[PDB]
RNA sequence: CGGGGGGAACCUGGGGAACUGAAACAUCUCAGUACCCAGAGGAGAGGAAAGAGAAAUCGACUCCCUGAGUAGCGGCGAGCG
RNA sequence: GUGGUUCGUGGAGCCAUGGGGGAAUCUGGGCGGACCACCGCCUAAGGCUAAGUACUCCGGGUGACCGAUAGCGCACCAGUA
RNA sequence: CGUAGGGAAACCGAGUCCGAACAGGGCGCAGCGGCCGCAAAGUCCGCGGCCGUGGACCCGAAACCGGG
RNA sequence: AGCUGGGGCUAGGAGUGAAAAGCUAACCGAGCCCGGAGAUAGCUGGUUCUCCCCGAAAUGACUUUAGGGUCAGCCUCAGGC
RNA sequence: GGUGGAGCCUGGGAGUGAGGGCGCGAGCGAUAACGUCCGCGUCCGAGCGCGGGAACAACCGAGACCGCCAGCUAAGGCCCC
RNA sequence: GACCCGGUGAAAUUGAACUGGCCGUGAAGAUGCGGCCUACCCGUGGCAGGACGAAAAGACCCCGUGGAGCUUUACUGCAGC
RNA sequence: GUGAAAUACCACCCUGGCGCGGCUGGGGGCCUAACCCUCGGAUGGGGGGACAGCGCUUGGCGGGCAGUUUGACUGGGGCGGUCGCCUCCUAAAAGGUAACGGAGGCGCCCAAAGGUCCCCUCAGGCGGGACGGAAAUCCGCCGGAGAGCGCAAGGGUAGAAGGGGGCCUGACUGCGAGGCCUGCAAGCCGAGCAGGGGCGAAAGCCGGGCCUAGUGAACCGGUGGUCCCGUGUGGAAGGGCCA
């Protein structure tokens, strides 16, 4: 990573608790990420949201 | 003078019943963010340590 | 009427290092130990709860055992306790 | 601002106090580990106090302690030449 | 000290911890002859080797510090 | 700016110094004595009777590590298979 | 197949972690060094005990429990020493 | 002075000595191993070539996570202002 | 009449601004008696003057002194160079194997350059064609791979790991038999079970990337979550577990 290269989490947007922690090239997509992924806690997927680790 | 327990063990380790020593898993207190789910994963549970290793670390622990 | 000075260590108060250990070293340790000073005595200090701390309990202080290298303290290092 | 306590600022109370501000007398005040409340313990800012405890210049008893390069530095005119 | 362990802990307990799990895995769980005797976990004192703490196998520094 | 007797004062991180770090009781880049003290020494040395069986290593990894150490390797002893 | 101071396992005690010559395979070196750095092996180390090599730790021979005024052999040797 | 006689009589040094030379060898500079040459036993006055002669646990050099003095815009503290 | 609010009048508050009083903060000026210096005389005279000096405290300058640090490898030390990770060789046809031996790279990167389904096959040589070229793109024959795979090198690879596109987020959670490697600790591969999903008609594939570097153990602390402990009790301070 670098200074462009951030880092990054992911929250349940359901019951907004951070599941996962990954990157992206914030001048390749300065658009906050919107990934679908899985909640432990809710047990089922769920559209998880780019926060600031 | 009596031996004095070396707390920087008691406070890492614990000996089993049997006789082992048992630390928890190296690896996954920062930098994590790459890491795979399997390596979070595996590293947040105990690890039997190399009994010449143990043997040392219990001689420590002579009061447990 | 009393004090002054002496006494081998032992005692309490006022001050108080370092080598060393941390396999370097500064916090830390060695340790409030060694040493200096004032004082006291056959002993000195402490001592009759504005305490301890969870028993709805104990009952001044001193010393030994035990509690225990437990609780905790610590560049949670060496080690302290 | 420091010292003591296992407590090295730690969530840091308790005991002590060099600096500042500065009360009350039981309807008082300190305490029970920051703080608030409930519940409890105690009753500071005057003093005294035996024994159980520590040491060994001194005297005595006794040693699977030494026996003149040993045992105190000195078994003898030694803290001497 | 031992008879119960597992867990950071509440806490459960021959099981317990991660877990949604009746899944999977970690650390754990069970004497010999003819009642007897014999053996043993464990524990206690001796002895022995080794380790930790102290000058710790003996002698040796250059140097630091304190009071005279 | 001389030499000199006698009486004096200044000292240990301190004194003096027409300056050499010279001098401070015959060795001064921090005097001497005594104490902390048996400082520390990963360095050198030294380690005392006899016989009996086995019998090495000087490699690898990490090491402010390289003439020192932790684990493994190679030796040994007791028990078990 | 192999019953060997063979091997596996658990446990206690170590020492070693400065190697060196030779032979073969390389690198480095100059197709130098009793040079250096690795690999398989061997020997000295620890066999500086014995025979040969004039003499010589490591080349050839050969693994020394002790005693004999007995015999056979290995390397190497048989004109004299 | 040295040297001879009477009188007194030290010293560092010293594994033990029955202590030759040459060509070789050997931890690479042999009185001590090998071969050869030489050499009768003990002395006195002398000369300094060798016993890698004596003396001082190399001032040089590196090593030690040794020390100490000096230095600064090295780190961290203290006096002082 | 009128606007959202409406008028005589009586309070409580604001806007701002003015004078008295409060109580303070700065600045100016002057006293004096604390405090300090001085005066043959001292319960006093004289000058300084609430500054200075001193005490607790803040922050700075501070080799003046004090305690220490000032790395190792090295064909002696120093100067130079190097220090972990990856690729090839040396490496003597298993693995491993040194040297300040010979050659080069990493400290990133991709939201697609991931997953799945379907389809497609390259450089290169010869001839062919406006602008138009030794190589821009089209047509034809030959072309098992010499192109390509983001980057060093290697091995691998079209019967895909290469190129196009569609829907997608497995760049999952909870674990994980068995193993490579191995001194420790680490690092590596991983079938399968459940939870919930994605691509597919289906068999099936998917726990990021054709692979091998792209990294950093503990200690200390930050943020979200959990709701486990809470120092007499209920909370809180502060912690532990998860990320
Ligand atoms: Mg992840
Ligand atoms: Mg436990
Ligand atoms: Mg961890
Ligand atoms: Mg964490
Ligand atoms: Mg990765
Ligand atoms: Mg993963
Ligand atoms: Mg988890
Ligand atoms: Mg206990
Ligand atoms: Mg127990
Ligand atoms: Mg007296
Ligand atoms: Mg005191
Ligand atoms: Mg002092
Ligand atoms: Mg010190
Ligand atoms: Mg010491
Ligand atoms: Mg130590
Ligand atoms: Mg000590
Ligand atoms: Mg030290
Ligand atoms: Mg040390
Ligand atoms: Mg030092
Ligand atoms: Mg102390
Ligand atoms: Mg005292
Ligand atoms: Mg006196
Ligand atoms: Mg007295
Ligand atoms: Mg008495
Ligand atoms: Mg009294
Ligand atoms: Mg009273
Ligand atoms: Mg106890
Ligand atoms: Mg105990
Ligand atoms: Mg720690
Ligand atoms: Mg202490
Ligand atoms: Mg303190
Ligand atoms: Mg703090
Ligand atoms: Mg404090
Ligand atoms: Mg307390
Ligand atoms: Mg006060
Ligand atoms: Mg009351
Ligand atoms: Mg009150
Ligand atoms: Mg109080
Ligand atoms: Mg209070
Ligand atoms: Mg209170
Ligand atoms: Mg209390
Ligand atoms: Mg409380
Ligand atoms: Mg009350
Ligand atoms: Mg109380
Ligand atoms: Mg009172
Ligand atoms: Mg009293
Ligand atoms: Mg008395
Ligand atoms: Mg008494
Ligand atoms: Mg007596
Ligand atoms: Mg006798
Ligand atoms: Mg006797
Ligand atoms: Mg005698
Ligand atoms: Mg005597
Ligand atoms: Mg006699
Ligand atoms: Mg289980
Ligand atoms: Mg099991
Ligand atoms: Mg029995
Ligand atoms: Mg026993
Ligand atoms: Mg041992
Ligand atoms: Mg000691
Ligand atoms: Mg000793
Ligand atoms: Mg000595
Ligand atoms: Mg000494
Ligand atoms: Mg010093
Ligand atoms: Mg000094
Ligand atoms: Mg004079
Ligand atoms: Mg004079
Ligand atoms: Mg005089
Ligand atoms: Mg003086
Ligand atoms: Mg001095
Ligand atoms: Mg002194
Ligand atoms: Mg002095
Ligand atoms: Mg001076
Ligand atoms: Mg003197
Ligand atoms: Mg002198
Ligand atoms: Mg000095
Ligand atoms: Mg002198
Ligand atoms: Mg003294
Ligand atoms: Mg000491
Ligand atoms: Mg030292
Ligand atoms: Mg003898
Ligand atoms: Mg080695
Ligand atoms: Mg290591
Ligand atoms: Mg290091
Ligand atoms: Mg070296
Ligand atoms: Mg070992
Ligand atoms: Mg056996
Ligand atoms: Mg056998
Ligand atoms: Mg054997
Ligand atoms: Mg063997
Ligand atoms: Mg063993
Ligand atoms: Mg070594
Ligand atoms: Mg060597
Ligand atoms: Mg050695
Ligand atoms: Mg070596
Ligand atoms: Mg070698
Ligand atoms: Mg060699
Ligand atoms: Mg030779
Ligand atoms: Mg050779
Ligand atoms: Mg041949
Ligand atoms: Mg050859
Ligand atoms: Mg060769
Ligand atoms: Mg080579
Ligand atoms: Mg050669
Ligand atoms: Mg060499
Ligand atoms: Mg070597
Ligand atoms: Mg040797
Ligand atoms: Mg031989
Ligand atoms: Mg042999
Ligand atoms: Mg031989
Ligand atoms: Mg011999
Ligand atoms: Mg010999
Ligand atoms: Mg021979
Ligand atoms: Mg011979
Ligand atoms: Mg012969
Ligand atoms: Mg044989
Ligand atoms: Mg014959
Ligand atoms: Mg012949
Ligand atoms: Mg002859
Ligand atoms: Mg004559
Ligand atoms: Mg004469
Ligand atoms: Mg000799
Ligand atoms: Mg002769
Ligand atoms: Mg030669
Ligand atoms: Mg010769
Ligand atoms: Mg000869
Ligand atoms: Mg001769
Ligand atoms: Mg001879
Ligand atoms: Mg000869
Ligand atoms: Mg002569
Ligand atoms: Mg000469
Ligand atoms: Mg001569
Ligand atoms: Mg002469
Ligand atoms: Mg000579
Ligand atoms: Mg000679
Ligand atoms: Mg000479
Ligand atoms: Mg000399
Ligand atoms: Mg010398
Ligand atoms: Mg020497
Ligand atoms: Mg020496
Ligand atoms: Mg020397
Ligand atoms: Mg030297
Ligand atoms: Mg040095
Ligand atoms: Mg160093
Ligand atoms: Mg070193
Ligand atoms: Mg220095
Ligand atoms: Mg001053
Ligand atoms: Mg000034
Ligand atoms: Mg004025
Ligand atoms: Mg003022
Ligand atoms: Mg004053
Ligand atoms: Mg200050
Ligand atoms: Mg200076
Ligand atoms: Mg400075
Ligand atoms: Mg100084
Ligand atoms: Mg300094
Ligand atoms: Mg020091
Ligand atoms: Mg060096
Ligand atoms: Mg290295
Ligand atoms: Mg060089
Ligand atoms: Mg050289
Ligand atoms: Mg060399
Ligand atoms: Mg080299
Ligand atoms: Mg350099
Ligand atoms: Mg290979
Ligand atoms: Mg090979
Ligand atoms: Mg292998
Ligand atoms: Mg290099
Ligand atoms: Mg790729
Ligand atoms: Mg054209
Ligand atoms: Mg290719
Ligand atoms: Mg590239
Ligand atoms: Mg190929
Ligand atoms: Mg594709
Ligand atoms: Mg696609
Ligand atoms: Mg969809
Ligand atoms: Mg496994
Ligand atoms: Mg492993
Ligand atoms: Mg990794
Ligand atoms: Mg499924
Ligand atoms: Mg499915
Ligand atoms: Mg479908
Ligand atoms: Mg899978
Ligand atoms: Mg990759
Ligand atoms: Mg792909
Ligand atoms: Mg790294
Ligand atoms: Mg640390
Ligand atoms: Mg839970
Ligand atoms: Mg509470
Ligand atoms: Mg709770
Ligand atoms: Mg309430
Ligand atoms: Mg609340
Ligand atoms: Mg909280
Ligand atoms: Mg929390
Ligand atoms: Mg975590
Ligand atoms: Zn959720």
């Amino acid at each position: 990573a670098s200074e462009v290269r951030i880092k990054l989490l992911l929250e349940c947007t359901e019951c907004k608790r951070r599941n996962y922690a990954t990157e992206k090239n914030k001048r390749n997509t300065p658009n906050k990420l919107e990934l679908r992924k899985y909640c432990p806690w809710c047990r089922k997927h769920t559209v998880h949201r780019e926060v600031k680790i | 003078p009596k031996m004095k327990t070396h707390k920087g063990a008691k406070k890492r380790v614990k000996i089993t019943a049997s006789g082992k020593v048992v630390a928890m898993k190296t690896g996954k207190r920062h930098l994590n963010w790459q890491k795979s789910g399997k390596e979070i994963r595996q590293k947040g549970r105990k690890f039997v340590l190399a009994k010449p290793e143990a043997e040392r670390i219990k001689l420590l622990l002579p009061y447990e």
